[PDB]
DNA sequence: ATACAGGATGTATATATATCTGACACGTGCCTGGAGACTAGGGAGTAATCCCCTTGGCGGTTAAAACGCGGGGGACAGCGCGTACGTGCGTTTAAGCGGTGCTAGAGCTGTCTACGACCAATTGAGCGGCCTCGGCACCGGGATTCTCCAGTATGA
DNA sequence: TCATACTGGAGAATCCCGGTGCCGAGGCCGCTCAATTGGTCGTAGACAGCTCTAGCACCGCTTAAACGCACGTACGCGCTGTCCCCCGCGTTTTAACCGCCAAGGGGATTACTCCCTAGTCTCCAGGCACGTGTCAGATATATATACATCCTGTAT
């Protein structure tokens, strides 16, 4: 039985080394048609561009986490927080 | 040609003609072309190099967007002009925190 | 016992031991010579405070100017200096001819603040501020309660130490020696002592009862007349201050019959006011009609004062 | 009942006869005469700067003047109630030089010399 | 739906992110986050594509998004 | 058929004369096109935003050269600067 | 020797002088400084400092004095915003007082090198 | 040469106070000056490049106000 | 010598939103700045999108398109409806 | 109706909008209906902007705006300081704003 | 003998109020950029056609997802403390207003030209389609290297 | 004599080597259309000259803020202790993806007309600077007010 952290950081480096999407292709599909849906009905979408809307929401929310990550070890604090993500989105300035 | 006539790789014509139908401006000098082709290749050049660096560095011949990612985060000027640019499966740099790791 | 006001200011073995002991105007009471202080002539007077006002000098009397030819925060402040800066003084007036009041002033170096007859600087650090009050100002908070002086009545313009006389019940409650204003005496013999004083009227916690008058005696005097007084084991004397004591024997008030009891009904105090240090009790507690007044001797030896047996 | 008795005389006080009085007033009788008593004997004092002082004296003991502010009504007073003693024995001039002296104490405005003379004078 | 991103997916993100030990409260906050980024881009990309006169997003729009967005993106032909 | 451009070849020549054995892929030749085209808006962008700011309608090498130093970061700035004038020298030589 | 005299010296004492306790002076300067929006910085030592700074780049320069107003403006802008969101990070930390770390996390999180 | 130091505590001291800073350090000034002279470096770089680009000797404020737009912290008041 | 500026017709504007209000120079100033900017931005959207679609004109159409991208949602809306009012009125006449 | 504005109903310049989108180098040809949607677009942001200054001045008691009240306004709206978010306005100053943590008991 | 609430007291402070002024509001002249009128011609709207790029449905299987136990390291409440910051005061020191002289640089104007736009021919460098293979992906197996548990020497 | 530190040792996820297979890329061939060349006409821009204007050194005086120092205090850090919640693992479920096969409709392409706007010549008033009158607010003094804070009375 390993203690716990060792498989957290050997996940971090298996994560870090490989690049496929962590995202499966279905799921995000069906939520980007039902968001899509309620700006217009009855659209179409090519597989390339739920491909690069996937790519594009993998790698913000891969730099608000490590932005998170940041700001929680700031914080002299290991476990990140709720409020982590919120401060680091009203400094980033994407937050009113 | 005039590609020939300056030493360089990339094309002038189409530069020219690109900065023709860009309409940046009203008419476009001769020079231009020729500074804008020459600054590009360097440009291209250097981040060549440094992903054929990386490549040799990971035994590997042909690259990868991998090796693009690496060589552009490993440099500060890169990293500088290309802060806002996302590449597609490019990856992180295997960056880890002081205070995670153990005794 | 001759009645008192104000006080007064004047200048077998047991037997050989005291045989060998033996070997104009006064502005700060506003009378001339008091007990508690230690044609052309016309013209002349009036050109010392005219300064060539013919119209007055001459009305109070050109022939005038013939023969005038022919002759021809900051409060704080000071708070903190006093800061900066149980044996008790009397204090004096200070005059410094070329300089302000520094270290070398009496006043700082008898440790008391400048009054209104100090000539000194009129924004003196050391001069002692009245009270920014607006009502009876008698708690600790009021800077003239703090300090036991009394309200002066051209300072504390607010607290109404300045407002009219003739109603000697006014505003401010901590002038009454100013005024004098004392309650009602009653002399019987004391159930305690011999003589004794009650109170006709009822009063109420720390109600100024009344002052405590007596001679003004030097400090060797106090001892001479001290001995005698111990051997008739009946004395009156009362430590004024490191200059002078107060005795009331001789001549004194209605108040002198008071007693002492450990658990008294009233208290004194040794207070500054107008820049005289004089004596008052106060009613440490409330009390009604009749009741005879009593206040702490501060013996530190029973000699006489341990008969106690009064409920 | 408690029977009082009066301080000067240990006789006692009738329910009727009381009449009620402090017999601690503001001034004793006794200082009066001894302040007339006092004041004679300063040798060096020409004869009419011992009548104004003692008439001065006599005034504040019995209207019991604290503060500065009263010595304008002061001089008022002292005119209003003593000018005509005053000018019965030829001390008017000597009067006047007890207010000049009054005014360079600083107790009294300068309005009140001219002011009292004035007084003095218009009764004569 | 919303629920299609589910625990582990979250989980794995957080690993690549360098996250050692996540709470259970921050789900809601990451989908509630990546809904809002859809909702905006997905606004932008219909709106280019209505603007085009077309019935079908394709790659390009979604680059123009992004690079509207200070995110441009690299890898599809932008 | 669409008759579309591209820089596939001129970066395939580049590579083959910095690494003549050395392959790549076409993600990443898609990639350093993209990155070539936002590379050259920009300094478009910049150059038309120095002649509107002169009030001047011509966009010469000196436009360009104050685009590309305002662009990159010092050091790679002084060596596009370099290649620059050595490109202007070698075309003004010949015509 | 000594006689049989009674005393009841009470030595008394002065008052203290009026002092706030510390953060209420922080707060009411907050309160003015919000209220008002004049320059904090003063116009000679930052001008002699743009002055040293335009030095290195280029010698014998001039500026207008609009020049020098926008960009201290813009400077104290600047700073101004940095200063909220270092706040902003120590009261995150459970903490009042700033540091350092602060505006490293502050710089960190917006991106600027 | 020293006109760094001309930025006094209190004037940074003001600087927090508009800022909302409550309790303050006595280790912020270093950093402070710091962060002011990277942006004052960055903004002038910007100001002098456009205006070696005009042929000019003088630096005017359309330029800092270009400068200032370039780096995202356009700033109204001064025309442009 | 002659130059451009916005500032009889904010003028006018105050006047018929508020006639008894005044203004300085400084936000008229300012005013101008942000008129200015907002005239570029949608300006370079424009001949962004025109660009993207290959077309050579910035019609009415361009501009409606480059105000609902820059603008919220109920901003947007009610420039998109005065824009359409004002087209309306001018094509009348 | 000799001024195009007042045959669209606006107060901003059209032939300035026009003018300045001619030179201004942002296409080859423009269109006829461009620079009256521009104008009344603008015409309608600025109106905001000062129906929101006027307020700000009515609840101050003053008659003339100041760069204070300017803040105000574009601070106080959610869309206007979501579109503002990279501006800064001169002699404009913050909100008063103080956090809960910081006051006592 | 404690702990909370209430009065009052000195200190910072919104508000009346009479003055002076310079920035704000308004009159006036004149010019050039905006408005009228008519024309060519090329970009744009629309009808028609192709197809390939997108969407829809079914079978399987297998890595990923889901649920429960337990647990040990992490989150969190509470007290000591002593040091760095807040507050106040004396000292002074550098900041700010009033004018002072003036000159190098910003800005407008007359003049010439050499560099850039437009156009006819052309051809070769650049683009679409094919094709083989070897550098790379996948998999099995063995050596490699870490990762945790327990015991022994050493401090106090 | 108990707590702690450091070394040895048994032991599981992972690295490297060899083999086999595969599909995207570099070379190739056919193709074609936009860069190149020679030539001419036009004007945006460089150049020199003159005019003016504000940026800068300069001093002198006044003065509020910067500086240093004393004194007090409260909280960031450290330490302790106490509860608990995701992580590692095992077992059960499940739908994503892969491969294959139909089917259609909107995007891309081509040809047609057509209308609106860039352009040119002519003429005028909206807006520009410039000048001038004028009161809203800055400035200064005093007063009522709000409030942080400290001592005292009260209930348990
Ligand atoms: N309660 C008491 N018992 C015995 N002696 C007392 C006393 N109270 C006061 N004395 C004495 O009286 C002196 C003070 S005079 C007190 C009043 C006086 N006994 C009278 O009846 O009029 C003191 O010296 C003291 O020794
Ligand atoms: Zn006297
Ligand atoms: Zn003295
Ligand atoms: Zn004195
Ligand atoms: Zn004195
Ligand atoms: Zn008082
Ligand atoms: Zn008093
Ligand atoms: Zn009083």
């Amino acid at each position: 039985r390993y203690r716990p952290g060792t498989v957290a950081l050997r996940e971090i480096r298996r994560y870090q080394k490989s690049t496929e999407l962590l995202i499966r292709k279905l799921p995000f599909q069906r939520l980007v048609r039902e968001i899509a849906q309620d700006f217009k009905t009855d659209l179409r979408f090519q597989s390339s561009a739920v491909m690069a809307l996937q790519e594009a929401s993998e790698a913000y929310l891969v730099a608000l986490f490590e932005d998170t990550n940041l700001c929680a070890i700031h914080a002299k604090r290991v476990t990140i927080m709720p409020k982590d993500i919120q401060l680091a989105r009203r400094i980033r300035g994407e937050r009113a | 040609t005039r590609s020939s006539r300056a030493g360089l790789q990339f094309p002038v014509g189409r530069v020219h003609r690109l900065l023709r139908k860009g309409n940046y401006a009203e008419r476009v000098g001769a020079g231009a072309p020729v500074y804008l082709a020459a600054v590009l290749e360097y440009l291209t050049a250097e981040i060549l190099e440094l992903a054929g660096n990386a490549a040799r560095d990971n035994k590997k011949t042909r690259i990868i967007p991998r090796h693009l990612q690496l060589a552009v985060r490993n440099d500060e000027e890169l990293n500088k002009l290309l802060g806002r640019v996302t590449i597609a499966q490019g990856g992180v740099l295997p960056n880890i925190q002081s205070v995670l790791l153990p005794k | 016992w001759s009645p008192l006001q104000q006080n007064f200011m004047v200048e077998g073995t047991f037997i050989e031991e005291l045989i060998k002991n033996y070997d104009l105007f006064c502005r700060r009471c506003f009378k001339y010579d008091c007990f508690l202080h230690p044609e052309a002539s016309m013209f002349r007077v009036l050109i010392g405070t005219y300064y060539d006002n013919f119209c007055a000098i001459a009305r109070l009397i050109r022939q005038v100017y013939e023969f005038r030819v022919k002759e021809s925060x900051x409060x704080x402040x000071x708070x903190x200096x006093x800061x900066x800066x149980n044996h008790v003084y009397n204090y004096q007036p200070c005059d410094h001819p070329r300089q302000p009041c520094d270290s070398s002033c009496p006043c700082v170096i008898a440790q008391n603040f400048c009054e209104k007859f100090c000539q000194c600087s009129s924004e003196c650090q050391n001069r002692f501020p009245g009270c920014r009050c607006k009502a009876q100002c008698n708690t600790k908070q009021c800077p003239c309660y703090l300090a036991v002086r009394e309200c002066d009545p051209d300072l504390c313009l607010t607290c109404g130490a300045a407002d009219h006389w003739d109603s000697k019940n006014v505003s401010c409650k901590n002038c009454s020696i100013q005024r004098g204003s004392k309650k009602h005496l009653l002399l019987a013999p004391s159930d305690v002592a011999g003589w004794g004083i009650f109170i006709k009227d009822p009063v109420q916690k720390n109600e100024f009862i009344s002052e405590y008058c007596g001679e003004i005696i030097s400090q060797d005097e106090a001892d001479r007349r001290g001995k005698v007084y111990d051997k008739y084991m009946c004395s009156f004397l009362f430590n004024l201050n490191n200059d002078f004591v107060v005795d009331a024997t001789r001549k004194g008030n209605k108040i002198r019959f008071a007693n002492h009891s450990v658990n008294p009904n009233c208290y004194a105090k040794v207070m500054m006011v107008n820049g005289d240090h004089r004596i008052g009790i106060f009613a440490k507690r409330a009390i009604q009609t009749g009741e005879e007044l009593f206040f702490d001797y501060r013996y530190s030896q029973a000699d006489a004062l341990k008969y106690v047996g009064i409920e | 009942n408690r029977l009082y008795f009066h301080s000067d005389t240990c006789l006692p006080l009738r329910p009727q006869e009381m009449e009620v009085d402090s017999e601690d007033e503001k001034d004793p009788e006794w200082l009066r005469e001894k302040t007339i008593t006092q004041i004679e004997e300063f040798s060096d004092v020409n004869e009419g700067e011992k009548e104004v002082m003692k008439l001065w004296n006599l005034h504040v003991m019995k209207h019991g003047f604290i503060a500065d502010n009263q010595m304008n009504h002061a001089c008022m007073l002292f005119v209003e109630n003593y000018g005509q003693k005053i000018i019965k024995k030829n001390l008017c001039r000597n009067f006047m030089l007890h207010l000049v002296s009054m005014h360079d104490f600083n107790l009294i405005s300068i309005m009140s010399i001219d002011k009292a003379v004035t007084k003095l004078r218009e009764m004569q | 739906n919303i629920q299609g991103i589910t625990k582990p997916a979250i989980r794995r993100l957080a690993r690549r992110g360098g996250v050692k030990r996540i709470s259970g409260l921050i789900y809601e906050e990451t989908r509630g986050v990546l809904k809002v980024f859809l909702e905006n881009v997905i606004r932008d990309a219909v709106t280019y594509t209505e603007h085009a006169k077309r019935k079908t997003v394709t790659a390009m729009d979604v680059v123009y998004a992004l690079k509207r967005q200070g995110r441009t993106l690299y890898g599809f032909g932008g | 058929k669409t008759r579309k451009e591209s820089y596939a070849i001129y970066v395939y020549k580049v590579l083959k004369q910095v690494h003549p054995d050395t392959g790549i892929s076409s993600k990443a030749m898609s990639i350093m096109n993209s990155f070539v085209n936002d590379v050259f808006e920009r300094i478009a962008g910049e150059a038309s935003r120095l002649a509107h700011y002169n009030k001047r309608s011509t966009i010469t090498s000196r436009e360009i050269q104050t685009a590309v130093r305002l662009l990159l970061p010092g050091e790679l700035a002084k060596h596009a600067v370099s290649e620059g004038t050595k490109a202007v020298t070698k075309y003004t030589s010949a015509k």
